[PDB]
């Protein structure tokens, strides 16, 4: 139905993992077609030979920016159609987690679109603080990325003594550091040049394009997950909610930079309100038990051995779950038969949403501002191709 | 275009009472009374948004779906203005083994609602471009993943697979591991698809027991 | 302003392994 | 500064708008006039003479003459936990007996498939596995195999400097990998006095 | 401290004299490798005291005055292949920040069966190959069953 | 004896631009809290060299659609105009020179534009013209500093010149703002941040991609000395080494401009107001 | 079961089981900074400006003079 | 003769020296393995401090380290960037998603280990491997390097 | 005036209209001519030619669509038109009249345990 | 034996995890000829064994072509050592060499590459009682009466290896084909680059140069042959031609409209390369350096090349030998013209030129 004819312009924006093919009238786009695919892994269909708990390293490995706030939604949607509470302390530990997570997805954004701009120092400076949260994370599950630490009913293993030490001792200072970071960009006219008004986005359009994260905050509208719908005990904490109103790349840096400033705030309530108490669900017939219970007792030996071939099995039903995630809203549909695997089970990006603004956006653009538009996106094709 | 930051102050509450109250008890009775052509079958679940709530799922024939949908989003009760998603769900035991979900979200008053079609192979499902920019990249992924047709789109492509995929793995049918895999040849100089073949053959394990009652 | 990169003994005084004080885990509820 | 201005906007419908409307100036965001011949000259050293580039050279500079987190790898290494997750292996018991009694919950555990376990009966009757291959290029450390064993026997080691030119001596046996417990049992021991607490 | 710092240098690259150094081989590719020889020159030479030493020669030194993530640091003995494989597991944890237990101070369990430390053998022919492999001594057939033989 | 010089000239600069990218590599390390090159030689005082002879033993591989000849001699008639630059500035008596150098640098365009039609790269094909137009337009206000600077060259015989030898042992304290743009269309014309959005040479690669970083940094010297030649009253290592560090303390500092924000920068900021102060100048020295 | 593992010798209750985990010093921890934390006169810095180029001109003639 | 022999042996060892010492890699950020990747070069750790650069181009690239899982979609530009490395060239595997599949050695889509496409010279373990390990991999690369003798094959010929 | 309205004659008549551009860009001058090319496409039409659901013909006829699409933006490169398009062309022409007098039970026999399965 | 190599231990359809229970041991499998050789054994399940001289830089493309455990990389071998080729030989119960070499060095002549080094190779696989098949390569251009040393070499090492080994398979294979091959990239390297192109007399000599592919597919066929062992099979193409007709139609696809070829008196093209041949001694040898510049070719292009009538060939295989000339085998030597889109300022292309532009030059 449709022929070649007019070749005339051509162009190929990159084998290396974003295929961007656009068209130019001259110096200024007006077309962008994305091809994506080239990391399709084809999870979901994977997660239908796994247990629960066998499929939960998957979510690792869909943002390997943030992971634990992937593995919360997971959690939240087994849990919900299991009908299992939450202990407090594991509340506590998941929420502190949660916000050192964004801290970090913030932190390598910011520093990855500053790159792709031009300035390098922040990126390097940042990474120090990255590895800080790294060691963190390898202290309380022995991993540095994948740590697979949240677990339906709580979590793996309680935090080593002497962890909230250091974490106050980091945050101490993590003002300072984001104070210096700002400096070589906050006060610059070239970064303003190169991201004021660029990429513009109106709520209506946001929310007809199905926009989350801190892309809707700087829209001027009114919304976060953790204050609207919240989950664990995101409703005790008090923190701010930055608010812009320009859809301007400059904005969504300024959002982002607020966002860690109450993620800091947070991450300080938290540690000055842990309390002493169980970690995991008192379910052993979800939850794993102890292994000197597992040594010293049939029943819990016979619940180990179980819950570690078979699983706990999922009563028939459906639900969806979403976390306010740093790139966005991740959420998951999970489908229940009532077996020991999920039926099927449906993994929502924010960033694939995000990525399929491309085009209306590019529009009217210049090439200069492509990488731009890439970079205030903040997409990780792991979670766009599952 | 709505959620809006109105408050200079700190909110410590979540929507208002009425609103809340209805939206969880009497939601489900006002789009079953509104439009009852459009309803088919109604479930009230876990109410996605919040584990303390419940929230509805509505069934219908495809021929209805675009206006409902567009109801859904405009009526002055229910200001749907995000559509989440667009997915199926394969049941190879019935007639027809699709079901297409359709997940909205409503900032206006803090809710979710699920909105699901049942069809086959053969039956077109008229596309929600017009209705949400967003469902062109879902309906995408969508055929792609099984093979569910959109009429009326304006380029229904694979946007996942291979570029010389043919089939749809997601599909209950499809092998896990498929049927063809890739190598470079030296002789040709070219990297060409060879017929599956595994080192080690992959191992099922059957872990259901034969005393388990919730299996379904 | 505060400065990155302490010095010995602010930061992580002891090896994870080496706490001073023995860890009492609860894993089960008194009830 | 976070404020903006007229011509310094990096684009054309919004430089177009700002120079044929005066919509920016409703706007609070957008620094106000100046007022008198102080501000103007403000305005004047604030775009002209930088002073804007002039900070973060100086922060730079400052940064020269700082210290510095850069570690001399190999001769120096890094912080780690007992917690962490390396190369697998497996445990014996002090007297010298394997401690894998061929349960095969790590096989059944594993989401990686990378666990293959045969086993008989032994000639004095002991239950003991007469193979155990763990395939490390498939093998994602997650660990959950040291979760399930019931007897402490695989173990992910604290050693993780184990490249190999070739894929295929990665492809462990049940000779190296009680080859790695041998050499490593001690630390691995230490560790677990500690993790004990915990796990 | 000219005399200190000639002292430390001696005691460190394990020579007799500042002759036997500057002449010796070890210094030549010291001047070719510039991780060697900061350790020979600069770490080793600061203010600090040595912990102990290996079956291995390595020595083992501790800065408490340094900054967190950089107070230990060791000298392989062998200057022109060194590698972290030689380094012993019961000085692993402490090389590691893991744990603050060395042999100096910490008495640990010797099993029977315990294997020391080395180089790696990978990129060799004598490294470690699959019963199937065509380096190992004796061809498998990992065939299942038994073939009948007229 | 000439030939003999001009070694003795190309020498220092190839041992020098080998250490000013090691030393801007190392000096944006030590303003990002690291250390950089240090394991390569002793305190890492061996990398350029290595590089050197490691692009020297790897393959040049050559696009067969293209003209190959122009391929090859764009990296080589830039080296060829950076040693003639260095040259007209050390071993040179033009009563022009200055002049003589400008023009010099003016010729420096077409390595960058031969390169870009010679591959059958679209975005080398763009970034080749962006890049061009960037150091064309800057090339006029250059232009102009020098035509600012040659009011007050005088020699003892009272004629008017642009000798080297003849320029005042003095700071010009009096044209700092000239000095000030001068320094920034330097920065412009050595794709320098805020200035390094085009790479062109992306396709090259082997002792053509290590030519074409020699004549990069070879130009960028040249400028240095010119600009100490002119405002800092002399020529000197010190100045030269001061201008990099500062050059290196600006990249590493400040993030880069789009093609047609500083296209509209040079064109509405800098060459009007070098006209404005060659006015001024001619205006006052009457 | 829990008994054997935190219970003590003469244990009268399992209300009395100690409880030892990483938990914040008594009174929590110290405040901590959260918002940013942030020149010279134009009239003070072009005057300054103004005497270096004046004593550039007054060189400038003089030299022009000698010359 | 035996000078001769000599004098060859030591350009061979400079000659390891030199290509040893300046490896210049090329990015491809596929997936999980590249943050540990990006954090090699960072401040701690100075990828760069070892002789490394990353180019944006394979004709300047001296090996490839495969940081992330390959699709069968993504093998032919796979091959067609290291078709475009120039010679002499080296892979470096890291990952067990580059090693062998790992985690999704069983999908549909995953080349099963990078090794099917394109030789492997080094095999860095890990899902994902620590920076430190990376370190150690590369050094291990180094050393195979410098057990090369070009030149004496050469005057042997 | 035929069956299910001839859509499949009208994609048919559309692809080998679309075809020379494909020739020429593909650099198929040197191995095919718009005839034989023109037969490679016929025979793929026979692999369905007993479909008897008009519904089945239009699906199929849009993903023989997305695929002479993702042939028209070059998306498949060379090595797919050498696995498919001609090498397949030239064992069929190669291959003709084989010297193998046994059937194919026998063939499969002397073959393997098990028939060959996929290409 | 006869049959008992290729199907006593074959497992699997013949994929890459596919197990054909056939060891073999290829030397020169790093070179041009061997490396397809390899890669075509291992790809139907083959255990192969590859021990070289040259750097394992230029031997790491030949690690991909097997599975894992499948390629045996033995470095440092010596010819002159028989503990290498022992234990290069001490599994396999098939042996392969391409081992070959067209100029003389000061380290090794003709008769140490092509004589002695077989002989004891073939002395050593009889002496192992294992080895079911011993191929050995070899020139169609091979005689014990030619004026060429290394054809002589060639014929006399033949002669050595049937007489050591009765059941060895003698493959002499014409001019070869190829993306690296030594025949059309030197011709190549002599049009171009090159001010003029020396042609010997006449250049009427008929040679029938084959495809490489054809020749791994031989190899194939050949183990799958019982009969064949014991023999000499020759290789060549479809077609017989001239050097004058084979440069004419290399100008035609280089589109050259400049002829540099040149026609000589042999005596003249000996003392053009009369020196550099007698100082081919005492030297480690040169790159660059054609196989062309040699009196011994002189004496090639001075006879036919062509198979024996009568021969073993393609045709005893069940082979049919694709076209040289044209194909899927000229498409490499086109990406020297890239298939021709803008190159060059020819005219006479006029026919394959699109229709519309050629009504636009009116033509
Ligand atoms: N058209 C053709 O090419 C024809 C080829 N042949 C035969 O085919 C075989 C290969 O042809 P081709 O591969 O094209 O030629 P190549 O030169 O490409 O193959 C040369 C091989 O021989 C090896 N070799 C030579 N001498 C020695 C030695 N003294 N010690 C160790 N290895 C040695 C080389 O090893 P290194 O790489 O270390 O030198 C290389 O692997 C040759 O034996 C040739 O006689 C026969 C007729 C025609
Ligand atoms: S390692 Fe542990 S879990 Fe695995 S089979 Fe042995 S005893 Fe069982
Ligand atoms: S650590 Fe994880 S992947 Fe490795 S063997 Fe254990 S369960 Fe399997
Ligand atoms: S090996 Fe693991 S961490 Fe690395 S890319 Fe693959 S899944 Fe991610």
């Amino acid at each position: 139905l449709t022929p070649a004819k007019v070749n005339n312009f051509t162009l190929n924006f990159g084998p290396q993992v974003l295929r961007l093919v656009l068209e130019m009238q001259g110096e200024i786009i007006m077309r962008a077609d994305p091809h994506i695919g080239l990391l399709h892994r084809g999870t979901e269909k994977l997660l239908e030979y796994k247990t629960y708990l066998q499929g939960l390293p998957y979510f690792d490995r869909l943002d390997y920016v943030s992971m634990m706030c992937m593995e919360h939604s997971y959690v939240l949607a087994i849990e919900q159609l299991l009908n299992v509470s939450v202990p407090l302390r594991g509340q506590y530990i998941r929420v502190l987690f949660s916000e050192i997570t964004r801290v970090l997805n913030h932190l390598l954004a910011i520093t990855c679109h500053s790159m792709d701009v031009g300035a390098l120092t922040p990126f390097l400076w940042a990474f120090e603080e990255r590895e800080k949260l790294f060691e963190f994370y390898e202290r309380v599950s022995g991993a540095r990325m994948h740590a697979a630490y949240f677990r339906v009913g709580g979590v793996s293993q309680d935090l080593p003594i002497g962890l909230l030490r250091d974490v106050y001792d980091w945050a101490r200072q993590f003002a300072s550091r984001l104070d210096e970071m700002e400096e070589l960009l906050t006060g610059n006219r070239i970064w303003k040049e190169r991201t004021v008004d660029v990429g513009t986005i109106t709520a209506q359009m946001a929310w007809d394009w199905g926009c989350s994260g801190p892309i809707l905050r700087a829209s001027g509208i009114d919304w976060d997950l953790r204050k609207t719908q919240p989950y664990d005990a995101y409703g005790k904490m008090q923190f701010n909610v930055p608010i812009a109103g320009h859809g301007d790349c400059y904005d969504r840096y300024l959002v982002r930079l607020q966002e860690m400033r109450e993620s800091l705030r947070i991450i300080y309530q938290c540690l000055n309100e842990m309390p002493d108490g169980l970690y995991k669900s008192p379910d052993g017939k979800v939850c794993p038990p102890s292994r000197s219970t597992m040594k010293q007792s049939m029943e819990a030996l016979i619940h180990h051995f179980k819950l570690y071939t078979e699983g706990f099995h999922v009563p028939a039903g459906e639900t969806y779950r979403a976390v306010e995630a740093p790139k966005g809203e991740f959420g998951v549909y999970l489908v229940s038969r009532g077996g020991n695997r999920p039926y099927r089970c449906k993994i929502r990006s924010p960033g694939y949403a995000h990525l399929q603004m491309t085009d209306v956006i590019s529009r009217g653009a210049m090439l200069a501002d492509v990488v731009t538009i890439i970079g205030t996106l903040d997409v990780v094709f792991g979670e766009i191709d599952r | 275009g709505y959620a809006y930051a109105r408050k200079t102050t700190d909110k410590d509450y979540i929507a208002s009472e009425h609103m809340q109250a209805f939206g969880n008890t009497q939601l489900t009775d006002y789009i079953i009374k509104t439009v009852p052509k459009f309803v088919k079958m109604a479930v009230t679940g876990p109410a996605q948004s919040s584990v303390l709530y419940q929230e509805p799922t509505i069934y219908t024939t495809p021929e209805s779906l675009v206006p409902l949908m567009v109801f859904l989003r405009d009526h002055t009760n229910t200001q749907f203005k995000c559509l989440l998603d667009v997915t199926a769900v394969d049941f190879p035991e019935r007639a027809a083994r699709f079901e297409v979900v359709y997940h909205l979200l409503s900032p206006r008053w803090n809710n979710r609602i699920r909105v699901k079609v049942c069809v086959d192979e053969v039956t077109a499902v008229p596309t929600l471009c017009k209705v949400f920019n967003t469902a062109n990249w879902f309906e995408r992924e969508t055929w792609d993943m099984f093979g569910v047709f959109f009429s009326g789109h304006p380029d229904l492509r694979r946007i996942l697979t291979d570029y010389g995929f043919t089939g749809h793995p997601l599909r209950k049918d499809f092998p896990m591991t498929g049927y063809q895999e890739v190598r470079y040849d030296y002789g040709k100089k070219r990297v060409v698809s060879e017929p599956l073949e595994l080192t080690q053959e992959f191992r099922y394990f059957d872990f259901n027991s034969p005393w388990e009652t919730l299996n379904r | 302003f505060e400065h990155y990169l302490p010095m010995g003994l602010e930061y992580r005084k002891f090896s994870p392994g080496t706490q001073p004080v023995k860890a009492v885990v609860p894993h089960d509820s008194p009830k | 500064g976070t404020e903006r201005r007229p011509g310094e906007s990096g684009a054309w419908k919004q430089i177009e708008r700002q120079r044929y409307a005066s919509d920016w100036e409703n706007d609070p965001t957008f620094k106000r006039t100046p007022k008198n011949l102080a501000e103007v000259l403000d305005d004047s050293a604030s775009m002209l003479l930088l002073t804007d580039v002039w900070r973060g050279m100086a922060y730079t500079l400052g940064a020269f003459f700082d210290k510095k987190v850069t570690i001399m790898y190999p001769f120096e290494k890094g912080q780690l936990s007992p917690r962490f997750r390396g190369e697998h292996a497996l445990r014996r018991y002090p007297t010298g007996e394997e401690r894998c009694i061929a349960c095969k919950l790590c096989e059944a555990i594993c989401p990686a498939q990378a666990i293959t376990i045969e086993a008989e009966e032994r000639e004095d009757g002991s239950r003991r596995t007469t193979r155990y291959d763990i395939d490390m290029t498939k093998c994602i450390y997650c660990g959950f195999c040291q979760e399930a064993c019931p007897v402490d026997a695989i173990v992910e080691g604290p050693n993780f400097e184990f490249s190999t030119e070739t894929r295929e001596e990665l492809l462990y046996d049940k000779q190296k990998l009680l080859e790695n417990g041998d050499k490593w049992e001690t630390e691995i021991a230490t560790n677990l006095r500690t993790e004990s607490l915990y796990r | 401290s000219l005399s200190g710092y000639f002292s430390r240098l001696l005691e460190a690259s394990g020579k007799k004299s500042v002759g036997s150094f500057f002449a010796s081989w070890e210094f030549g590719k010291m001047l070719v490798d510039g991780n060697l020889a900061h350790n020979v020159l600069v770490r080793a030479t600061g203010a600090g005291r040595l912990v102990g030493t290996d079956y291995n020669g390595n020595r083992y030194y501790e800065n408490e005055e340094a900054a967190y993530g950089r107070r230990r640091w060791i000298v392989y003995k062998d200057k022109f292949d060194y590698n972290p494989t030689t380094i012993p597991p019961e000085w692993h944890g402490w090389l590691n920040y893991i744990n603050d237990y060395n042999p100096t101070n910490t008495q640990f369990k010797q099993p029977t069966y315990q294997i020391e430390a080395s180089m790696t053998k990978t990129g060799t022919q004598t490294c470690y190959n699959p019963k199937g492999s065509w380096f190992s001594a004796k061809p498998r057939n990992w065939r299942k069953y038994e073939s009948w033989t007229p | 004896m000439i030939v003999a010089s001009i070694l003795i000239l190309i020498v220092p600069v190839l041992l020098s631009v080998a250490m000013f990218t090691l030393a801007e590599r190392t000096v944006m390390a030590s303003m990002q809290r690291r250390f950089g090159p240090q394991v390569s030689g002793i305190s890492g005082l061996l990398q350029p060299f290595w590089d050197g002879l490691k692009l020297g033993v790897k393959e040049p591989v050559l696009p067969d659609s293209s003209s190959a000849g122009a391929f090859a001699a764009s990296p080589m008639i830039s080296f060829v105009l950076s040693q003639v630059a260095w040259v007209g500035i050390c071993i040179s008596d033009a009563s022009f020179q200055g002049l003589v150098i400008m023009a010099i640098s003016s010729l420096a365009v077409y390595g960058v534009m031969l390169a870009g039609w010679a591959s059958n790269s679209k975005y080398a094909f763009l970034g080749c013209l962006r890049s061009v137009a960037l150091m064309v337009s800057y090339e006029l206000s250059l232009g102009a500093a020098l035509l600012s600077i040659g009011l007050f060259v005088t020699d003892g015989t009272g004629m008017k010149c642009l000798n080297f030898a003849e320029m005042p042992t003095t700071p010009q304290y009096a044209m700092l703002p000239l000095c000030l743009i001068f320094l920034v269309c330097i920065l412009a014309e050595t794709k320098r941040d805020p200035f390094d959005l085009p790479g062109y040479n992306v396709e090259y690669s082997s002792l053509g991609f290590a030519l074409f970083f020699i004549a990069e940094y070879a130009n960028m010297a040249v400028m240095s000395a010119i600009a100490s030649i002119y405002f800092l009253g002399g020529f000197s290592a010190l100045k030269i080494t001061a201008l990099f560090f500062a050059f290196v303390w600006t990249r590493g500092t400040l993030p880069r401009y789009r093609y047609d924000q500083f296209m509209r920068l040079g064109w509405k900021a800098f060459l009007p107001l070098t006209l404005a102060f060659f006015a001024l100048h001619a205006s006052v020295a009457i | 079961t829990e008994v054997l593992k935190r219970g003590f010798p003469g244990m009268k209750s399992v209300k009395d089981m100690p409880i030892v985990q990483d938990a914040p010093p008594p009174g929590g921890f110290p405040t901590i900074r959260i918002e940013r934390r942030l020149g010279p006169t134009g009239v003070a810095i072009f005057a300054g400006l103004a005497a270096i180029m004046g004593y550039g001109f007054y060189k400038l003639h003089e030299q022009r003079q000698e010359k | 003769a035996k000078g001769l022999e000599f004098v060859v042996s030591k350009v061979d060892n400079v000659v390891n020296w030199a290509r040893a010492g300046s490896i210049w890699p090329m990015t491809f950020g596929l997936a999980c393995c590249a943050v540990e990747m990006m954090h090699a070069g960072a401040s701690r750790y100075d990828l760069d401090r070892y002789g490394i650069i990353f180019r944006p181009s394979p004709r300047q690239s001296d090996a490839m380290i495969v940081a992330g899982t390959l699709t069968n979609k993504m093998a032919p530009a796979l091959r067609k960037v290291y078709d475009q490395m120039p010679e002499p060239k080296w892979v470096v595997s890291m990952g067990s998603c580059a090693n062998g599949g790992g985690y999704y050695h069983y999908s549909y889509a995953v080349v099963r280990g990078c090794d099917r496409v394109v030789p492997v010279d080094v095999y860095v373990p890990g899902c994902p491997p620590t920076a430190e390990g990376l370190l150690y991999g590369l050094l291990q690369l180094q050393k195979k390097i410098y057990r090369s003798k070009t030149t004496q094959i050469w005057y042997k010929k | 005036k035929r069956l299910f309205g001839g859509a499949a004659r009208h994609f048919y008549f559309e692809i080998c209209r679309c075809l020379p551009f494909i020739q020429r860009l593909h650099k198929m001058e040197e191995m095919v001519s718009l005839k034989e090319l023109r037969a490679i496409v016929k025979e793929k039409f026979k692999e369905y030619k007993d479909v008897k659901d008009g519904r089945v013909v239009d699906l199929l006829i849009f993903k023989g669509r997305e695929e002479i699409e993702t042939y028209l933006l070059m998306h498949k490169q060379r090595h797919h038109v050498v696995t498919e398009v001609v090498e397949p062309y030239y064992a069929k022409q190669r291959a003709v009249k084989k010297v193998t007098t046994n059937s194919p039970f026998l063939d499969s026999f002397l073959s393997s345990g098990y028939a060959a399965i996929g290409v | 034996y006869s049959s008992t190599l290729m199907t006593a231990d074959k497992l699997g359809p013949g994929g890459r995890s596919s197990v054909s229970g056939i060891t073999a041991t290829v030397f020169g499998a790093n070179g041009f000829l061997g490396s397809y050789i390899v890669n075509e054994l291992a790809k139907r399940g083959s255990q192969v064994v590859c021990p070289f001289r040259s750097t394992e830089n230029e031997a790491m493309h030949l690690k991909q072509m097997g599975d894992l455990g499948q390629i045996v990389l033995l470095p440092e071998l010596d010819i002159r050592n028989d503990d290498d080729i022992k234990r290069a030989i001490s599994r396999s119960n098939v042996i392969i060499n391409c081992v070959g070499m067209r100029l003389q060095t000061k380290n090794w002549s003709f008769e140490d590459v092509h004589v002695d080094f077989p002989k004891r190779l073939a002395k050593l696989a009889a002496e192992t009682g294992q080895v079911q098949r011993l191929i050995h390569f070899s020139d169609m251009g091979a005689d014990e009466n030619h004026k060429s040393l290394r054809m002589r070499t060639k014929a006399v090492g033949d002669k050595e290896v049937l007489d050591a080994f009765p059941d060895a398979t003698i493959v002499r294979p014409g001019d070869i084909v190829g993306i690296e091959d030594h025949f059309y990239n030197y011709l190549i390297y002599q049009l171009t680059l090159t001010v003029f192109a020396p042609v010997v007399e006449s250049g009427s000599n008929k040679i029938q140069p084959t495809y490489v592919l054809d020749v791994a597919d031989a190899v194939a066929a050949l183990l799958r042959k019982p009969d064949t062992a014991g023999k000499t099979l020759y290789l060549g193409g479809p077609e017989v031609l001239t050097m004058r007709e084979v440069y004419d139609l290399l100008l035609k696809t280089l589109r050259i409209y400049r002829d540099d070829t040149v026609h000589l008196p042999a005596w003249a093209v000996k003392a053009m390369y009369k020196p550099f041949d007698s100082v081919r001694r005492m030297l480690p040898g040169l790159p660059m350096t054609s196989p062309l510049a040699t009196e011994d070719y002189v004496e090639e292009m001075l006879r036919d090349k062509v198979v024996p009538a009568g021969a073993l060939g393609y045709a005893d295989l069940g082979i049919v030998p694709q076209k040289v000339t044209d194909g899927l085998a000229i498409e490499p030597v086109r990406h020297a013209r890239v298939g021709g889109y803008r190159w060059g300022d020819m005219s006479a292309v006029a026919k394959d030129i699109p229709e519309s532009v050629r009504k636009y030059y009116n033509i």
